[PDB]
């Protein structure tokens, strides 16, 4: 990797995209600009903050990407303590600016390996007080070697649980109560796995990651990428949405902020994965107390879910996602309850239409499929 | 078949966690800023319709190239 410059025009393009889209821009600053004593040289960042200030740009900040690999990337080793001091410097800059109540996140470390905890721990000790969230990164696979079986493998999905537990071990030891974010996450590194990271098959790892993240106390999950060269893009090079886009839209429609818990009875149950939230009641179809279950079936046969008492006679809306043929799990097209999901036009998303089930029916979930189920009139007081 | 029927347990007593409304957020890799078509692409009205669909969300601009990008107030 070699240095590049970017323009006011570049910043304007990115800010406008975010602002017109209703998204909150987080901008990563260059942490490899160093003084002789290997302090962070903040002077380029001061240029950028002044320009953003001058334009009234409402922006949040990070400093550095994956510091534990700085020696590999640039032959510069920055320990966690120094990075903490750098974040303190950046915090002071932000507080002396129009960005005085702008947010700061870091340090965007990779997932826990033999000794990546030392950097995150010494970083949180040193600079933990000035960050609004702890950001780390997670990938399951190498895009070069990943197989279709890896994408469908419950043992691959489950390794994520230990990554999360190891991160929370470091944070609880140094900054208990600090919000933990996945600041960069996807299926496969090296730009994704061709014909896997951009297909219906990607949805197992994406929905399971969202389920486990919410269940285990991760507050924000940042999908690599919305759009770009990587096969793990949610939108392709023709600006067409891939199955993970539709999955992400359906998740946002149905899933509320209050996380609950579902589990399957039986000795091992790794292939039937289940998650439970309060329903998103912005939807006028649903009301206070409604539940959203979501479920992944990685068995090669249909499974039938029985809701526990007292929800076994409730009206349930099914939102079942399956690939549009002929490429099955390797399809870049997806059907919701047997209707293909396509933009109505370049300005217009389709409705996402439920399939009501007859009250008292088991929830049918076909082989290698994922579904949302809204339990109507659930009247769960925890959901207010 | 009987073996294909599975019973769910639910915990509903209290919220176990509260995620952000922005729980599902997205990135643009810092490397996209080196693409000459950067202005064309993020200008796409179609792309903006799709991004507005994910609102609310953080958009994180970052990646390996974060630590190899330099603001030039003079260029372009
Ligand atoms: O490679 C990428 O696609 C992106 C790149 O576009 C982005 O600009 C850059 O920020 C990035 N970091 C990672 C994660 C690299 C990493 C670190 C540690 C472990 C990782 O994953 C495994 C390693 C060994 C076994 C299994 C997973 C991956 C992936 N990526
Ligand atoms: C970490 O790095 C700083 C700055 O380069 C150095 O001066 C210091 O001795 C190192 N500290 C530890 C605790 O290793
Ligand atoms: C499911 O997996 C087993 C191999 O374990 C295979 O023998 C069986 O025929 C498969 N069933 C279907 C419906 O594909």
């Amino acid at each position: 990797f070699k240095n590049s410059t970017y323009s006011r025009s570049s910043v304007d393009v990115l800010y406008t995209f975010a602002n017109c889209s209703g998204l909150d821009l987080i901008f990563g600053l260059n942490a490899l600009l160093r003084t002789a004593d290997l302090q962070w040289n903040s002077s380029n960042a001061q240029l950028l903050l002044d320009y953003c200030s001058s334009k009234g740009y409402n922006i949040s900040w990070e400093l550095g990407n994956e510091p534990n690999s700085f020696l590999k990337k640039a032959d510069i080793f920055i320990n966690g303590s120094q990075l903490g001091e750098d974040f303190i410097q950046l915090h002071k800059l932000l507080r002396k600016s129009t960005f005085k109540n702008a947010k700061l996140y870091g340090p965007d470390v990779g997932q826990p390996r033999r000794k990546t905890a030392k950097m995150l721990k010494s970083f949180l000790k040193a600079g933990g007080e000035v960050i609004d969230s702890v950001t780390w990164h997670h990938y399951y696979l190498n895009g070069r070697t990943a197989t279709r079986e890896d994408f469908l493998n419950p043992d691959v999905l489950d390794i994520f649980i230990s990554s999360v537990q190891k991160v929370f071990q470091v944070v609880e030891s140094t900054r208990p109560g600090k919000k933990v974010w996945l600041g960069e996450t996807s299926s496969a590194y090296g730009g994704g796995a061709p014909l896997l990271s951009d297909t219906f098959a990607a949805g197992f790892m994406w929905l399971d990651k969202l389920g486990l993240s919410a269940r285990m106390g991760i507050e924000v999950v940042m999908r690599q990428v919305f759009f770009g060269a990587g096969n793990y893009h949610l939108v392709d090079e023709n600006f067409d949405p891939l199955p993970d886009y539709w999955l992400s839209l359906l998740f946002k429609k149905l899933v509320g902020t209050k996380v609950l818990m579902a589990s399957v009875q039986g000795s091992k149950r790794r292939k039937l994965r289940v998650y439970l939230h309060c329903t998103n009641t912005d939807n006028p179809r649903y009301k206070e107390g409604d539940l959203t279950l979501y479920a992944i079936n990685l068995h090669n046969v249909t499974k039938y879910l029985r809701l526990p008492y007292p929800f076994s006679n409730k009206q349930v809306d099914k939102y079942l996602l399956r690939p549009l043929g002929p490429h099955g799990l390797l399809s870049k097209s997806v059907q919701l309850n047997g209707l293909t999901l396509k933009m109505v036009d370049d300005q217009t998303l389709p409705p996402l239409m439920e399939k009501p089930l007859r009250p008292g029916s088991s929830l049918g979930l076909p082989a290698f499929s994922y579904s949302f189920f809204v339990i109507r009139n659930a009247k769960v007081a925890a959901c207010i | 078949a009987a073996q294909d029927v599975v019973d769910l347990d639910f915990f509903t007593q209290e919220p176990l966690h509260l995620v952000s409304p922005s729980f599902l957020s997205v990135t643009i890799d810092a490397n996209l800023a080196t693409d000459p078509r950067f202005l064309i692409l993020l200008g796409s009205p179609k792309l903006r319709t799709l991004a507005r669909g994910l609102s609310p969300a953080y958009l994180r601009f970052g990646g390996t190239k974060t630590d190899f990008l330099i603001f030039d107030p003079k260029k372009e």
